[PDB]
């Protein structure tokens, strides 16, 4: 108690502070592929 | 508060995504409206001025983009709540005073009883090279030292500091009452009138003459508690300049396109 | 206050711009449709431009959701100021009449006999024998609050279960052998202990 | 407009399914109620 | 789910180096830029 503590003893959950999570970078890879699902079905019947 | 804190590259990604929405809503019209329609549908749905209606798979993708728009609005409003609602010298127990630094120099006035309370205790040993090498002649010099931002904190009697904190917006009395003593009267040992004066002191405590000086000199003043903004004023400036530039381009573009149509 | 006037000014500006833009769709009523669309968007060439301002209005909605989250979270209130209230002084002039007792033959009772014997005429209807009497009458609501040596109330106030039992203010204290040679010894010793803070260690 | 109209306008605006259009002072009061609805949504969220 | 996503992205703290198990120490030139670690000479951990 005399000698140790500085500021890391009072660490306060250093999260992020804007954000760049992955998210939509997955989702866009679905969405255009959805057109690749659909617009090959040219109804030539 | 500020301008946009949200990583302006991300705002550019938002604008490019709006143009991707425009490209997707015009190129998929031809599978069964290609001039100025889907621009205003993109500014209808992506501004959420209209979320509703106006082949199948293109509109499936469009309402997926509307889902993106709602999630982005939710995330940015969550950040507006976060970065506005989310995240000092407390006393001798601080390492700023147990290990006193030169970025944190503190002082008093020499030949005072406060310096007596410093010099009595033992654990203030590192403090005496700040509290005896930097001192003043009046407490108003320490007040100005706060006001000139010379020294960061000061240690004085409680009542005057609470008064001056209730006066102006530079002062907060922090920490407990250090060295809890009483405020007495300088009386010689052979003075026979310690007696009836202290009886009058008992009367002052019992009949509230202490509370009478609390009314007549102590309890008068306060300050505010921070309770039409800088973000708002930035919105006024940006929206005003945008409306001026937009209107003064309306005349040019509509004049040239009306004379295109006159052809 | 001042944000309101800014809103009036900006709505007048956008309404006049809408008037001229309807004047140049002339190659359907700014008295009608444009106003109620401004109302709907706070809460077709320039219509995308006004949907941009609707997006701004949503941003102003989000900013004052954050503001009202700052108001109603960052209220703490109290009821009794103290002897200045007529709660103590005129208890039967408020229904229900007020409920305060003390331990008999005390110092604060002598102080209120010095202050108000009529207050004692009320208090003697409610006097006690112990401090656990006060604990029950607060936890069962039989007595409203208490006037004592407020230090004991400061001990056992935090020692309450849940501590909804609020004492007088935030520490607002009211009532603010002869010839022994021990007196100098005791008082200089107490100067040493307060100068060393071992009373604070007992605290 | 006195049979079943303003019921569905109340469930259009107060549910915020449609905030927009559909004499003067009654509609001023109605958009004041829409302001109430938006403030109540903001407070509950 | 605004309240839920406020519970997610506020209530992230992360780190990079696990320790000697990393090839950061063991293969520093097999990662660009090469890694930068020094010690006080003639120490106990240097013997280790």
């Amino acid at each position: 108690t005399l000698w140790l503590t500085g500021i890391c003893h009072n660490e306060k959950n250093e999260v992020m502070s804007i954000d760049n999570m992955a998210g939509v970078f997955y989702m866009l890879a679905a969405a255009m592929a959805l057109s690749l699902i659909t617009f090959i079905w040219e109804h030539l019947f | 508060s500020f301008m946009q804190p949200f990583q302006s590259t991300l705002w550019l990604l938002v604008g490019l995504s709006v143009h991707v929405v425009a490209v997707m809503l015009y190129l998929l019209d031809r599978f069964s409206l290609t001039l100025s329609s889907a621009m205003w549908f993109s500014w209808r749905v992506l501004l959420n001025s209209g979320i509703g209606e106006g082949s199948f798979s293109a509109r499936i993708l469009g309402m997926v983009w509307a889902g993106f728009a709602m999630i982005i609005v939710a995330s940015y409003t969550a950040n507006l709540a976060a970065f506005l609602v989310l995240d000092r010298i407390t006393g001798i127990n601080d390492p700023r005073l147990r290990n006193p630094s030169d970025k944190f120099i503190y002082a008093t006035v020499k030949q005072s009883s406060v310096d007596i309370y410093f010099r009595r205790q033992v654990e203030l040993s590192t403090m005496y090279r700040h509290m005896e090498k930097h001192n003043y002649e009046s407490a108003a010099e320490a007040i100005q030292a706060v006001r000139d931002n010379k020294l960061h904190a000061f240690i004085w009697d409680s009542a005057v500091l609470e008064f001056e904190a209730s006066q102006k917006c530079d002062l907060v009395t922090t920490g407990e009452l250090f060295f809890r003593s009483g405020f007495g009267i300088g009386m010689r040992k052979d003075s026979p009138w310690k007696q009836n004066v202290s009886l009058s002191i008992l009367k002052s405590h019992e009949n509230g003459f202490m509370e009478d000086l609390d009314k007549t000199w102590v309890r008068y003043q306060e300050c505010d508690s921070r309770s039409t903004f800088e973000n708002m004023a930035g919105v006024f400036m940006l929206v005003a300049g945008g409306i001026v530039a937009g209107i003064f381009l309306i005349f040019i573009e509509i004049a040239y396109k009306r004379h295109k149509d006159a052809r | 206050a001042s944000v309101w006037v800014m809103m009036f000014v900006m709505l007048l500006i956008v309404s006049a711009i809408a008037v001229f833009v309807f004047e140049y769709f002339s190659p359907s009523f700014t008295i009608g449709k444009a106003i109620w669309l401004l109302w709907g968007l706070v809460f077709t060439t320039s219509k995308i431009m006004v949907s941009v301002w609707a997006f701004f209005a949503v941003i102003f909605l989000a900013s004052y959701t954050a503001n009202l989250a700052a108001f109603m979270i960052q209220r703490f209130v109290d009821q009794v100021t103290g002897l200045s209230d007529k709660k103590f002084q005129r208890p039967h002039d408020y229904s229900p009449p007020f409920r305060f007792g003390t331990v008999p033959n005390g110092s604060t009772e002598r102080n209120i006999r010095n202050n108000y014997p009529y207050m004692h005429q009320y208090m003697t209807k409610f006097n006690q024998k112990g401090v656990e009497d006060a604990l029950v009458s607060l936890k069962t609501g039989k007595l409203d609050a208490f006037i004592y040596d407020a230090a004991v109330l400061n001990y056992k106030a935090g020692r309450d279960e849940g501590c909804k039992l609020v004492t007088i203010g935030s520490g607002y204290i009211f009532a603010t052998q002869k010839g022994s040679p021990w007196k100098r010894q005791i008082d200089l010793a107490l100067l040493q202990f307060v100068g060393d803070g071992e009373m604070e260690e007992l605290e």
